[PDB]
């Protein structure tokens, strides 16, 4: 094309920079989840928490059990009861993008196959000092920080869950707004006419007689 | 139905036993 | 079964060396400094077969579908297992009795 | 037992161990059986796999009446886990198995005293209160935890099992449906529920247990025993002398269709196997207890 | 269905998600081999993504009722990050064999 360039600069100065932010993004992952955190609660906070919880169910799935049984746990409930660690998830980024423009800033990497305009070139020429160069060619700085930006999905695919990358209060009130919740909620049962949802057609027997009866382990 | 039945007779959290329509 | 672990490899391994071949054909295009712009109809058809054998072979072996049905794996699901509270084990019975009392 | 009755890799006794581990089943012959040679033959090709199964091989070397696997499962497990929980848990559940409870109880109170947010001591002690026959103790301590740590649903199911055992049905009809509505597609503990309430009471009980067995069945139309339990209580309920007329013919026709469902399905089973055996005879018991 | 299950729903997604990040690198990748440039090259990046969509219908086969509600997931699922992957490594290919 336009310019030609020495093979000995893509062959050490291309990939060393994706095997460095690879394995930075990794070893984050795994320091972060080595020091994640370590959090005790007390006996009073995972009690409220589980009544709480029941409270919701019951508000929830209230509709699968006869109505007397409903209403007296809802005559419950509501007279005795509601009533009576970064640093380094960020900071290595920056200081590694501004040791790499240190140590390798200088030259061109690469060219993007795509026309860009103008708007494009302040950003992805950081080191150079050329004027009049198209917008396609691109710096080391930009580069890495393109690398960077994406990685995302392919951590996400060959490491666990998604990683590496950046981005009660009150019980009293918790028992207010629960009491006040649950205060609207009426029984609507949801075996009214099941019968007749039955009787409707034969019952699905196809498909059960199949195999044969095990005999042993294996 | 006939013959063979057997009859056999004889305070967890939230426990009551009526009305409330 | 580990088939296709293998299939996935030779088409990476294809694409690779169709990578390398027209590298070093671009190389040694850009010596003699011909403009015609000659690209190899081998090249494309061996990189194109290999893309599709790879991505045919990696879609086999991402996982299997699971019933969004939650009474789909209880159909099997029998009494004599939902019994049974490890937390509430008692080993005082004629088990012991019957092996080496 | 590979090459011996059967031909399998250890990655398929793995598999089986795991799966049985998944239900709790509690055929400890057979676990032993695999659990022993696994840990013996195959000890270096689990890299982290190890301790589950030796935790489960114990238990079940407990229950089969075999200490010496389980002394030396013990032994391994506290070398590689000092001053663990669970393996105080274990040593506990050892002492207890040799009919030692004072020692277990006092272990139990250590394990409490260093943490006193733990559930597996207070449920062990229930244990122990219960291997001594003392029902009442065990059923008081249960409803304690209960009201300390609810949403445990295995304490909800023991507890409702205690009360069966014991001929007091409201309380364990309460229970049943506190399990029943945090699992409301669990066709079991229906069924469980109606055949709880067929046996507690009179006319109204017979309908709950009607509808919820009617409930059960359409959630899976394989539970034979809500079948069964449905034109039982249909034909039940409409021969009673203190019922509508209304509810006596729907009662006849529920009948009518769960004894032609049986019939059908019996019909089913006679096609594959042949026996003839109860097709011949669950027709007699649908003609005897007609109307 | 009356009761859904979450685990099942998320492995779904897992795997669609699985398929489609490691399907748009794969395309980025024999694109910038191939040498295309401009906005031709992004013609292929669709036809790719077609081509995925229509393997899964022969994963999913019949009865994609039980597994999906619809097809529209299937079809338009994550069209956002697989192209920035296709960028990025058509960007990164592109210059380790045209260039230089």
């Amino acid at each position: 094309p336009e310019l030609l360039l020495d093979s000995n600069i893509r062959l050490w100065v291309v990939l060393p920079i994706v095997i460095i932010t690879f394995f930075v993004g990794m070893i984050r992952h795994y320091v972060s989840i080595l020091l994640q955190s370590d959090k005790k609660l007390t006996q009073e906070q995972v009690s409220d928490s589980q009544v709480l919880i029941r409270s919701r169910v019951l508000r929830e799935n209230g509709k699968y059990i006869p109505k007397q049984s409903f209403l007296t746990r809802k005559y419950y409930f509501n007279n005795p009861e509601d009533g009576f660690g970064n640093v380094t998830n960020v900071l290595p980024m920056i200081l590694i993008g501004g040791w790499i423009n240190m140590t390798f800033s200088g030259f061109v990497t690469t060219k993007v196959p795509f026309p860009l305009t103008l708007r494009f070139k302040p950003m992805l020429q950081q080191g150079i000092e050329l004027l009049t160069l198209d917008a396609s060619w691109v710096s080391s700085a930009s580069w890495y920080f393109l690398n960077v930006f994406g990685l995302r999905s392919i951590y996400s695919l060959i490491l666990g869950q998604d990683n590496a990358a950046d981005q009660p209060a009150d019980t009293n009130k918790a028992f207010k707004t629960e009491w006040e919740a649950l205060e609207l909620t009426d029984h609507q049962w949801a075996l009214d006419d099941v019968e007749e949802e039955l009787m409707a057609k034969d019952l699905h027997f196809e498909g059960m007689f199949k195999k044969e009866l095990q005999t042993s382990i294996f | 139905r006939f013959k063979w039945a057997i009859e056999l007779s004889g305070y967890p959290v939230g426990y009551l036993d009526k009305q409330v329509p | 079964p580990s088939l296709w672990k293998g299939l996935v490899g030779i088409g990476l391994f294809a694409l690779a060396h169709a990578a390398f071949s027209a590298a070093q054909h671009r190389s040694y295009m850009r010596l003699t400094e011909k403009e015609d712009e000659s690209l190899p109809i081998d090249i494309v058809l061996q990189t194109l077969l290999a893309f599709a054998v790879t991505c045919y072979g990696i879609v086999h072996i991402a996982g299997e579908f699971k019933d969004m049905d939650a009474t789909s794996e209880l159909k099997n699901k029998t009494f004599d297992t939902l019994r049974n509270h490890p937390s509430f084990y008692v080993f005082n019975h004629r088990g012991r009795v019957l092996f080496r009392p | 037992k590979v090459s011996e009755l059967y031909d399998v890799t250890w990655e398929e006794m793995r598999d089986k161990m795991r799966k049985w581990r998944e239900e709790n089943s509690r055929n400890s012959e057979q676990i032993v059986e695999v659990g022993e040679e696994l840990i013996n033959e195959y000890a270096s090709k689990l890299g982290d796999d190890i301790w589950i199964i030796y935790e489960q091989v114990m238990i079940a070397a407990l229950d089969y009446g075999r200490d010496d696997l389980a002394l030396f499962c013990l032994q391994e497990l506290r070398r590689q886990f000092p001053g663990s929980h669970r393996v105080k848990r274990l040593t506990g559940m050892r002492f207890e198995a040799m009919e030692r409870y004072d020692d277990a109880i006092q272990l139990y109170d250590r394990i409490l005293q260093e943490d006193p947010t733990n559930t597996a001591a207070r449920k062990r002690k229930i244990a122990i209160r219960k291997a001594q026959g003392k029902n009442v103790e065990a059923i008081r301590e249960l409803n304690e935890y209960l009201e300390q740590f609810v949403g445990d649903q295995e304490a909800w199911h023991e507890l409702a099992e205690l009360y069966i055992n014991e001929h007091d049905y409201a309380k364990a009809a309460f229970c049943l449906e506190e399990l029943m509505m945090t699992n409301p597609h669990n066709h079991l503990y229906c069924q469980q529920y109606a055949e709880v309430k067929y046996t507690q009471g009179g006319l109204e009980n017979l309908e709950l247990s009607r509808k919820y067995f009617a409930q059960a069945l359409k959630l899976n139309n394989r539970n034979m025993r809500a079948l069964f339990g449905l034109y039982m209580s249909a034909s039940h309920i409409a021969s009673n002398p203190k019922a509508s007329a209304k509810t006596k013919k729907d009662n006849m026709k529920y009948a009518s269709w769960a004894a032609s469902q049986i019939n059908r399905a019996y019909q089913f089973a006679g096609r594959s196997k042949k026996e003839t055996k109860y097709s011949l005879k669950a027709v007699e018991d649908m003609l005897e207890t007609l109307q | 269905p009356p009761f859904i299950s979450e685990a099942a729903v998320r492995g779904n997604a897992a795997v669609l998600d699985y398929c489609r990040t490691s399907v748009s690198a794969l395309s980025g990748a024999t694109a910038g081999i191939l040498g295309l440039t401009g906005l031709y090259g992004f013609i292929f990046y669709l036809l790719a993504s077609v081509l995925l969509s229509l393997l899964l219908i022969l994963k999913a086969g019949r009865r994609w009722n039980k597994y999906f509600k619809s097809r529209r997931p299937l079809f338009t699922g994550g069209l956002i990050g697989g192209l920035f992957t296709y960028v990025l490594f058509w960007t990164f290919l592109y210059g380790m064999v045209h260039v230089y």
